[PDB]
RNA sequence: GGGUAAUUGGCGCAGUUGGUUAGCGCGCGGGUCUCAUAAUCCCGAGGUCGUGAGUUCGAUCCUCACAUUACCCA
RNA sequence: GAUGUUAGGAGGGCAAAUCCGCCGAAUUUAAGCAUAUAAUUAAGCGGAAGAAAAGAAAAUAACUAUGAUUCC
RNA sequence: ACGGACCAAGGAGUCUAGCAAAUGUGCAAGUGUAUAUGAUUCUUUAAACAUUUUACGCAUAAUUAAUGUAAUAUGUCUAUUGUAGAUUUGUGCCCCACUUUGCAUACAAUACCGGUAAGCAA
RNA sequence: CCUAUUAGCUGGUUAUUUUCGAAAGAUCUCUCAGGAUCGCUGGAGUUGAUUAAUAUAAUUUUACCAGGUAGAGAUAAUGAUUAGAGGACAGGGCCUUGACCUAUUCUCAAACUCCCAAUAGGUAAAAAGGGCGAAAUAACUCAAUUUGUAUUUCACUCAUAUUAAAUAAAAUAACUCCAAGUGGGCCAUUUUUGGUAAGCAGAACUGGCGAUGAGGGAUGCUCCUAACGCUUGGAUAAGGUGCCUAAAUAUUCGCUCAUGAGAUCCCAUAAAAGGUGUUGGUUCAUAUGAACUAGCCCUGAAAAUGGAUGGCGCUAAAGCGGA
RNA sequence: AUCCGACUGUUUAAUUAAAACAUAGCAUUGUGAAAAGCCACAACUGGUAUUAACACAAUGUGAUUUCUGCCCAGUGCUUUGAAUGUCAACUUGAUGAAAUUCAAUCAAGCGCAGGUAAACGGCGGGAGUAACUAUGACUCUCUUAAGGUAGCCAAAUGCCUC
RNA sequence: AGGGAACGGGCUUGGCAAAAUCAGCGGGGAAAGAAGACCCUGUUGAGCUUUACUCUAGUCUGGCUUUGUGAAACGACUUAAGAGGUGCUACUUUUAAAGUUGUUUUAC
RNA sequence: GCAGAUGUCCAAAGACAAGCUCAAAGAGAACAGAAAUCUCUUGUAGACUAAAAGGGGAAAAGCUUGUUUGAUUUCUAUUUUCAGAACAAGUAGAAAACGUGAAAGCGUGGCCUAUCGAUCCUUUAUAUUUGCAAAAUGACGUAAAUUACUUACUACUGUGCAUAUAGAGGUGUCUGAAAAGUUACCACAGGGAUAACUGGCUUGUGGCUGCCAAGCGCUCCUAGCGACGUAGCUUUUUGAUCCUUCGAUGUCGGCUCUUCCUAUCAUUGGGACGCAGAAGUCUCAAAGUGUCGGAUUGUUCACCCGCUAAUAGGGAACGUGA
RNA sequence: GACUCGUUCAUACUACAGUGGCCACACCAGAUCCCAUCAGAACUCUGAAGUUAAGCACUGUAAGGCUUGGCUAGUACUGAGGUGGGAGACCGCUCGGGAACACCAGGUGAUGAGUCAU
RNA sequence: CGCGGGGUGGAGCAGCCGGUAGCUCGUCGGGCUCAUAACCCGAAGGUCGUCGGUUCAAAUCCGGCCCCCGCAACCA
RNA sequence: UAUGUUCGUUA
RNA sequence: GCCCGGAUAGCUCAGUCGGUAGAGCAGGGGAUUGAAAAUCCCCGUGUCCUUGGUUCGAUUCCGAGUCCGGGCACCA
């Protein structure tokens, strides 16, 4: 027969009753859809730093351990 | 019954009276740039690119900057939870935000007068001062203005 | 609902470029009595035991869509474009 | 969806390369009046488009258009 | 072919847990129900043994090949 | 509103299969010795004990309908890169700011494997 | 006999203490007495915190946003809507009728708006960061092999000794896993739709009842106080103090006489209209006459067992309004 | 005196005895026979049938009296057809390398053309109109397969209606 | 009387209230009987009906088999020739009765 | 709940660009008038924009013209509903190829908000991707050697079928069964989650009582009435609701019997009158006493005949079926 | 005194007037050429005879509008509390927030980059 | 009331499937007849129930009214 | 051997 | 007993979303006729039932009464 359509009775302190949660908001988000030929180039980019900083790294542990 | 896109936006999504018309050029000049605060108020006259209903009068960050769009992290409060929303609007329906100008202009104002009282070796706080209750005054008023009150009858 | 006979758009395959195309009407086709699935349903009919699965009698919609063939005239190959259902369709009527 | 038939004068109707032809209908004049009875011309995109073909509505062809059977696994 | 109370013999019925043929449902499940499932089951009919039935390839494989049946 | 006159005794989430999680235990890139065999054990014992240096399950590798294909890559026995971060090392055996190392994990980035697209294609 | 067939339905479902503790929303469903799924709950575990501080907050402050509800208006528009006033096309007999125009005028709107609150809502308030420089990297970007951007490395340094506003039994946190019950709700205040109305039907916020006793409201699932281990003292809340009934026949000042007085929110009905009852006020009239006003009282005021301010009763109140 | 049923008869054992059922009478239908009608049966075989149209089987109505009207459009049932459309298996033909794929035809049925209402059944509406008024013999018109005929009626059948 | 699940024997406030018995009686115990037969719900049935869905006995009809021995007529196939239009060749008509096949009738 | 709309429509009503400005009014011009066309002025949109309604739009989003097919292929991040699953509809982009414009740019359908569909099956398109379980089928193809079972190298290999991917054929009960009735012969599990009867709240409706005074009453508002309006009471009607009862509260009427209410019909005693008398009408205190016999109807009600002093109206689970 | 590109988008608009032009803006002369139409009107191109008549600039009006302030008004409305008042409709008090229309007054712009002329 | 169907000449009815409204009877005039009918010849008459809406155009399509007709108003 | 009705009352 | 409807001449009946009051029959005069029927011309006759209100004015719009007639009805 005829039953409660709707409420939204005791929804707010169910809410309430774990917290209203917020986002965690981590410090690095996916790059996955945003802006290709900008990330891409980031990835040249940070190909390019480790590349120089790694040959340094060689060159210093070669020269020092002979 | 009836849920479409633009239900319920009958007056948030029309123009105020005598400022109807297409944006003014100088919108299309704003700067913006990754990870500063954005207004989203939707410009009915741009109909591509328009937001959704909930995110009219909402601040977010930028996430995302294409050619004629931002993309924009929203939070939304879905019952137990609040949640980051994506929402992706054409730059005619995002203004930059000032919610944070005080903040900036605090920033270099205490910049400076830190800078200054660490030169002079001072100890000075900096923090925003919560004005309350305020201080003994022995203020005088010339006897020709002061004036007695009475509740005044009915008429 | 009118639509000219040829078109010149993307071929999708054999040539990359924006060619000339023949348009006409998808047509369904019989069903061939040796499809795997017509042989299935004759074997399970045959016997006893009467109707064996189900007969849609309801036919709620009137148009159906109506899909365009696109033959790119460099690229022999065909293409399949669908569009929105409408009641009178006509290919290459008067203007 | 399969097979067949049909729709050419306002009415009815068969007829296919050297081909559109007709009975009723319109009109008028004919026979003491009215009945019934001869007549001249008017009336056709041979349903609709296209195709084969010195020589076609004509031969094929798809379209919707109506009537019989018979068919149904999203 | 028939016939014999000619001579000598056999079958019949009971019992069934296991076993061998046939015949053969519906409840049930599908949250309905019709194919399907229940189930090549129950019920019904017949037939054997201490086991029965299967069994010495018109079999597998595709390997460097195996080798009747049964059971784990 | 229904059940119960009274008393005694009986009376209802269990058993098996299968899956997972949790936790305890053993062993660990393995693990479980299945059926079965042996063996001075043959009341108990229908349990215990044992297994002449590729049985099988699960795991150790994924992915694709599939022919199949299959994880940095020999410059280095080295062990991808960041941001936080446990622990460790120093200098200011017990507080503290910089140093050193950087577990687990989280967030990302990179390579590489299978499939699909795209480009080329003896 | 298959068969202990099936049942989303009814009934039942067995020791103690202790600790935590709901839902009656939502989405899909041949769904509406059911189910799955989310939410709410328990248990387990890790990571954290254990550093009066950070994370954090049904809170505010500061700064900045967004709104068109209440109100307002009808001359801002639209849609209604009542009256006249002045004036150069139509009609008839220079006149009149109207139309139309101008400025006015009475009154309106859930599906009207020039304007526009209160409340509710959002974002921000520094260290994995900010500011300022150099040097690298890039196939991006630019006219730019050194424009810009981003990243990386070095510098320098931006309150902290009170903590980049306040306050915080804020880490009683965060996260993961497994899983129960629930998925008929109802009530009160305020708002609100349909309806003549309803202890009616449907919604919004919060608090409750449910799931919960205790003190009070005589009585009462929801009202007020207040939520609960077992005690001894103390002092209170709500509410009361004539007796029932613990405490005032207290004190102080007015009002009221009822031949159906009145007497604690919810709450247990009373109106229009009246009164030469009495008590105060107001404004006009030469201590008179009126007209108003509002307290208590009276009329209006009729129902069926005999009857209920809870009862007795109470009038120098034990009634009404104060202190 | 009215209603119902003609009558004798029968019935819901244990709430209805009747107006219900039966009935004689009436009418219709099938069937000429072991290759028939109706019916039973898994098969084999059987019932009617020790039968034969004055018979058997299947229905309806329900003594007598007097009657039994119109409609074959619908739905049934039924009759004829090589002019006849459609259709299955099969068969035949073409193609193919074959599976197949394509065509073509003398079944019944339906369709076509008839018959049949004591088969199921059905059986109209507006206006105008006569030398007080009223009514409408008469007229006009729409319409059906036919338009409810002879009769009978506020009936065990008429709401309004006491 | 009140409130209460809106008709109490119990609760609250009142009226009241004095053992044990006998015989009647039908106000009440919303008295007893008995898991409401009306109504609704159930993805629970059953009887019945039909132009509900899907089937089925029977029945009608065709095909193959059973199924033998003869005759005739017709049809069709193959073959040769002529005729019609017709680009060594391609298609239709007629002429034989020549070898082969199907049908209808008929005899035993 | 209220006012509506959707199952479409569009080769342009999609894309781009340019030029232009619309509705309406007024004045003026042969036929020509309230409307025909032409000219000027005013004109914030009062037009148009496919459709409902709401938003948007003036060198445009409207009108005209020109050129077109971006209504194209592929893929992300996502928004709405929300479980933050799916479809669907959108938003911002990326890789191709294009259109338009002089260009900046704009275009992945319609200015925005609606216009739609799973698995399985089928169908047709794509493929230098595959399979059909011992093999072969283009093809002994291309090069060498001989009486052969010679050798090396080739993206391109039979019919049919199956797969992968992509549209389409549809479920409108639109997250998607293939489905007619009847039971007055009925069955079961239940339901007071839910009707039919009492009771309860309500009182539109029924009944009863007020207030005002326009009129009626010869004149005269109120002797007696009282229209237009308006305030209440009752629960004697009927509705509305669905709170209690479906492991049952016996469901109409009459008969019988008692009690109660008063809104009094008669009887008692009064007041008023349009009160001479008689009769009567209005009204007060009053519920002590009484309110009947019959015809028809199951009836309540009714309606007649008649007596009466009067033949009042109601309640008690529609009082009352152990 | 000017112009080009802008910003604000009426204090900037509208009506009616008045005043003004070294170059400058313009109106203006013309249609061979590019271009354009029914129409050299517009658009396009080529000019420099004329003119401030207009556009344009500045000013005026007890001007309309717009804008700012006041006043409406602590009015309307409203958040929290109340065993507050009242038969109800409604209306106070406590802790707080606080309009609008109308009316009155002032005002009618300001400004970035670049350039020309003197 | 819940619908679903229709309103057109004086009357009964087509068009009413948007663009030019028809059929009959009726009425009017003239013939034929002594006259009347019948017959002949020729005319007229529909504001399409009403009020709005879309379209260039509505009697036609779309709503609302006003009538009329036909069904349903069942279980207790 | 098609159709072709009627003529108010009295004198 | 409520829910509807009409009251219009001497009788019987129509009335622009208020303004004028009308046809037929009865009715006198006629016109026709030898006369009379029929036909045709003109007379006359009404608070538009009775009261009240609305109005500038009412037959019309209200409200009530009166007469007469069309549809009402409650349970089990």
């Amino acid at each position: 027969a005829k039953s409660k359509n709707h409420t939204n009775h005791n929804q707010n302190r169910k809410a309430h009753k774990n917290g209203i949660k917020k986002p965690k908001k981590h410090k690095f988000m996916s790059r996955k859809g945003l802006d290709p030929n900008f990330f891409r180039n980031q990835k040249y980019c940070l190909k390019g730093i480790q590349k120089k900083k790694k040959e340094l790294k060689l060159k210093a542990k070669q020269e020092k351990n002979n | 019954k009836s849920r479409g896109k633009r239900s319920g936006t009958r007056y948030k999504f029309s123009k105020k009276f005598r400022k109807h018309g297409e944006c003014t050029a100088n919108k299309y000049l704003e700067k913006l740039n990754y990870g500063d605060y954005v207004d989203i108020v939707c410009d009915s006259t741009q109909q591509k690119g328009m937001p959704f209903n909930y995110y009219h009068g909402k601040t977010g960050k930028i996430f995302h900057i294409t050619k004629r769009g931002v993309g924009v992290l929203v939070n939304k409060r879905v019952k137990h939870r609040i949640e980051q929303k994506k929402v992706c609007v054409r730059i005619e329906h995002v203004r930059k935000s000032r919610c944070n100008e005080d903040f900036l202009l605090r920033k270099i104002k205490n910049a400076e007068l830190i800078k200054e009282a660490k030169l002079k070796n001072e100890h000075i706080n900096i923090k925003r001062k919560t004005e309350g209750p305020k201080p003994a005054a022995m203020i005088k008023v010339p006897p020709s203005k002061i004036i007695t009150i009475e509740p005044l009858p009915f008429y | 609902v009118n639509v000219p006979k040829t078109r010149k758009t993307y071929c999708s395959n054999k040539c990359k470029k924006h060619t000339m195309h023949k348009v006409s009407q998808y047509k369904k086709g019989k069903e061939r009595l040796s499809s795997l699935g017509r042989r299935r349903y004759d074997m399970k009919q045959k016997g006893f035991g009467g109707q064996t699965k189900p007969v849609f009698k309801k036919k709620a919609k009137t148009t159906k869509k109506i899909v365009l063939k696109l033959e790119c005239t460099k690229c022999k190959k065909k293409r399949f474009q669908t569009m929105k259902r409408c009641k009178t369709f006509e290919m290459g009527a008067d203007k």
